[PDB]
C-alpha cells in the first residue's frame, strides 16, 4: 500500500523552460515507476517507464531518473503541446498506485476575473425551473471559490460549475457556475448573490440582484 | 493500431450497481494482464483493478474491496467490471488499460489505455413522492396519484386503513424520468361527497417519508 | 428455426376444472419438450421436461403427453394456485425457443369496465407536470384498449398503463393509464378524453372534461 | 436452495448499452451450460441467449445476433450479458436460467432461474436542446448568452450572429445533471456601448438531433 506523492501539485512554465516533477515514495520501490501524459478528456499517454526507459516513439526531450524512494521527471526545453497533467505510477505485478497527479500550465501574470450574474429567462421559469448563471470570465491563476447566497443563506449541492481550458489568446480561464432552483424555490426568496474569492482580487466581489428587478 | 474501448458508463443513483465492459481491437487479451483505472474529479489517477492472466489473480483498491469484482473473457476479448453497493465518490472517468510492452515481461507498464467513459453516482439513494389528488366528479371515483419516488416500494392506506371496501392500488409503472408512479383509488356513494372525509396516508419506509392528503370535491 | 404455436392463447375456467392447453411445433423435436409455469412477477417455475416427465416437487395433478409436434400439459383438478402464465419451451442442447404463452384465469361473466377521468391537479400543473388518469374499474375479460385524444388529437407514446391482477373477491381487474404532459402542451389544448373499447361495451365509451371547468 | 440473482437492469436510451450480470449461491456455474431469457411485455418468454461449458459455444435469438454477447466467469460464479445498440423492442424482464437436473445429461431443461430484472428501452435516442437567453443588466464591457439545457447526447455547437461575432466567446464544456441531460452555456463580452444598437442571435446546433435554434438576446 505505497503512498505516491508528487510534486509541485500545479507547475506553472512558459514556452521553452526546462521543469522537473518530483515523484517521491512513502518506501522504496526500486526501479518500478513509469510516467504519464494526459490531456483533459482524453486518455493518458504511457512516457516513461522502469524510472529512466524512454518509451519507443516518445521525444528524447522527456527524459526520466531516480531511484529509491525519489524520483524526477524532466522536460528540457518545454514544447506547446506539453502543456498537460502527469502522473506518476508505481507499478507491481498485479496492481499498481498513483500520485496525485501534476498539472502543468502556461504561465503568466495574475489577472482578476470579471464577474457577471445571469438571472433566469422568463420563458425557463414559466416552465418550472430557474437557473442562476454566474460567469467568472478571464482570470489567472485557475483556483478560485465561488459561492451562491440566496437571501444570505450560504448554498451547497445545488450548483454545478465548468472551468474552460487555458485560452488560446490571453492564457486565462473562464468558469461558470449554475444554480438550479425549483420555480416556487426560487419565487420564495428575492436578492440573489455570488462571491468570488480569487488571488488577483484585493477582497471577494459579490454579484447579487433582486427578483424581479 | 491497438485500441481498447469501454462501455455502460452512466448516471446511477448511491447503492446502485452498474457494469462496465472493455473490448480491444488489433490484439489478443489473452496474454495480458487487464487493469481498470479511474479519474476523480480532482483529476488525480486512481488504480481500481486488475485482474491476471487465465484470471489467477484478482486485486483490487481497498476503496473497492467488497463492491466490485473484475471478469475477464480472453475467448472474446473482453474485460468486465461488476460495482455494486456504490458510492459517491466512485463518480470518475473510468479506463481499461492493458498491461504491456513490445516485449512482454513479468512486470510492464499500463502501455495502452481505453479512451474511458463517464460513471456519475448521484448523492441522493432516495426520493420521498409527492402526493397529489384525483379529485371525483350514485358511484363516485376518487383518489391519490403517488408521483416522483424511488426506490419501490410505497404503501398506501385510506383513512388509516378503515376504508377498505372498493379500493384498488396498481402496480408502480417506471417512468422516462427513472422515478416510479403509481395510483391509489377508491369507489365510494355518490352523496359521501362533502359529508364524510376521504385522507389518503403515504408511508414510503426507504425514506422514512408520510404522507397524508385529504381529496375533497373541485 | 423451430417455431413453437401454443393454444388457445386465453384460457378462462372454473376452480375444479379439468383444462388441457395444447403447443404444436412446426416439426418433429421427439419429446424434447418442457413445462413451466409462471405467476405475474414471479420467477418461472419448471413443473415438466421430457414431455411427461414431472420434476421432483410438482403435484401430481399436472400431467404432460404428445410427441412429434403434438404435445398436451392437463390440469386435473383446478387449485388457485394453478392460476399463472403456462409456457411450452424446446430445448436443445444449445439453444431453446419458447411458445407465446397461455394466460390461465378464473371464468366470470363479463362485465364492462366504470370509467373515469381525472385532471391533473393544480399543484402539479404549478410544478410544470400535468398527469391526466383514466381508470377501468371492475371490468372482465382483461382486453381492453384505450385511447387518449387531445383536441380529438389521438396520442401515443406519452401514455403508460398498469393494470391489477384478477381480483381475489369478484373476480374482476382494474386498470390505470397515465398521459404526461408538460404545462405548456396542457395548456396549449382545451378537451381531453379517453376512449375504452372492452368486450362489454355495446360501443366504445368516451369520457372527456374540457380543461378549467 | 440453488439461487440466481441478475444486477444492472435500468433506463436506457435507444441505441444506448448496458450490461448485465449474474451470481449464483449453493452451487458452482462451471458444469452448467448458463442462458439468458426475457418476457417482454406481451407476456411470452423469449430465449435469447445461450453460451455452453467452457465458452465453446455461444448461441443467440436471431433478433439479437451482432448486438449482444454472453460471457462466463466460471471462477467466481458469474455470468455476463452485453447488449449494444438496443431497440425499443429489447425492453423487457430478463432473466438468467441455469440448464440442468437432478443428474446432468446432453440435454436438460432450465431447472433454475433468477427473479428476472427489469431492462427498459425509451423510444426516444435523442432530445433536442432548450435555449434560453443570459440577458445583460461593469464598466466598458457587458456581458451576455445563452443557457442550452436540457439536450442529449453530445455534442451541440454554438455560433454568434452566424459566425460573425468570435472574438470574446466562451463556449464551456458540457455538464452532466443529475436528471441524465446535459447542459452549457455560452458567453460573450461586448461593448457595453452596443446594446440597443447591435442585436445579438446565438445560433446553436444539435446535429445529434437535426435540431437548430436562433435565439436573440436582448436586455431586460
Amino acid at each position: 500500500a505505497v503512498v505516491m506523492t508528487q510534486s509541485p501539485s500545479t507547475l506553472s512554465a512558459s514556452v521553452g523552460d526546462t521543469i522537473t516533477i518530483t515523484c517521491r515514495a512513502s518506501q522504496s520501490i526500486e526501479t518500478w515507476l513509469a510516467w504519464y501524459q494526459q490531456k483533459p478528456g482524453k486518455a493518458p499517454k504511457l512516457l516513461i517507464y522502469k524510472a529512466s526507459t524512454l518509451k519507443t516513439g516518445v521525444p528524447s526531450r522527456f527524459s526520466g531518473s531516480g531511484s529509491g524512494t525519489e524520483f524526477t521527471l524532466t522536460i528540457s526545453g518545454l514544447q506547446f503541446d506539453d502543456f498537460a497533467t502527469y502522473h506518476c505510477q508505481h507499478y507491481a505485478g498485479y496492481s499498481a498506485t498513483f500520485g496525485q497527479g501534476t498539472r502543468v500550465e502556461i504561465k503568466r501574470t495574475v489577472a482578476a476575473p470579471s464577474v457577471f450574474i445571469f438571472p433566469p429567462s422568463d420563458e425557463q421559469l414559466k416552465s418550472g425551473t430557474a437557473s442562476v448563471v454566474c460567469l467568472l470570465n478571464n482570470f489567472y491563476p485557475r483556483e478560485a471559490k465561488v459561492q451562491w447566497k440566496v437571501d444570505n443563506a450560504l448554498q451547497s449541492g445545488n450548483s454545478q460549475e465548468s472551468v474552460t481550458e487555458q485560452d488560446s489568446k490571453d492564457s486565462t480561464y473562464s468558469l461558470s457556475s449554475t444554480l438550479t432552483l425549483s420555480k416556487a424555490d426560487y419565487e420564495k426568496h428575492k436578492v440573489y448573490a455570488c462571491e468570488v474569492t480569487h488571488q488577483g482580487l484585493s477582497s471577494p466581489v459579490t454579484k447579487s440582484f433582486n427578483r424581479g428587478e | 493500431e491497438v485500441q481498447l474501448v469501454e462501455s455502460g458508463g452512466g448516471l446511477v443513483k448511491a447503492g446502485g450497481s452498474l457494469i462496465l465492459s472493455c473490448g480491444v481491437s488489433n490484439f489478443r487479451i489473452s496474454a495480458h494482464t487487464m487493469n481498470w483505472v479511474r479519474r476523480v474529479p480532482g483529476g488525480g489517477l486512481e488504480w481500481v483493478a486488475s485482474i491476471s492472466t487465465s484470471s489467477t489473480y484478482r486485486d483490487y483498491a481497498d476503496a473497492v474491496k467488497g463492491r466490485f469484482t473484475v471478469s475477464r473473457d480472453d475467448l472474446e476479448d473482453f474485460v468486465y467490471l461488476q460495482m455494486h453497493k456504490m458510492r459517491v465518490e466512485d463518480t470518475a472517468i473510468y479506463y481499461c488499460a492493458r498491461k504491456g510492452s513490445d516485449r512482454l515481461s513479468d512486470n510492464d507498464p499500463f502501455d495502452a489505455w481505453g479512451p474511458g467513459t463517464v460513471v456519475t453516482v448521484s448523492p441522493a439513494s432516495t426520493k420521498g413522492p409527492s402526493v397529489f389528488p384525483l379529485a371525483p366528479s350514485g358511484t363516485a371515483a376518487l383518489g391519490c396519484l403517488v408521483k416522483d419516488y424511488f426506490p419501490e416500494p410505497v404503501t398506501v392506506s385510506w383513512n388509516s386503513g378503515a376504508l377498505t371496501s372498493g379500493v384498488h392500488t396498481f402496480p408502480a409503472v417506471l417512468q422516462s424520468s427513472g422515478l416510479y408512479s403509481l395510483s391509489s383509488v377508491v369507489t365510494v356513494p355518490s352523496s359521501s361527497l362533502g359529508t364524510q372525509t376521504y385522507i389518503c396516508n403515504v408511508n414510503h419506509k426507504p425514506s422514512n417519508t408520510k404522507v397524508d392528503k385529504k381529496v375533497e370535491p373541485k
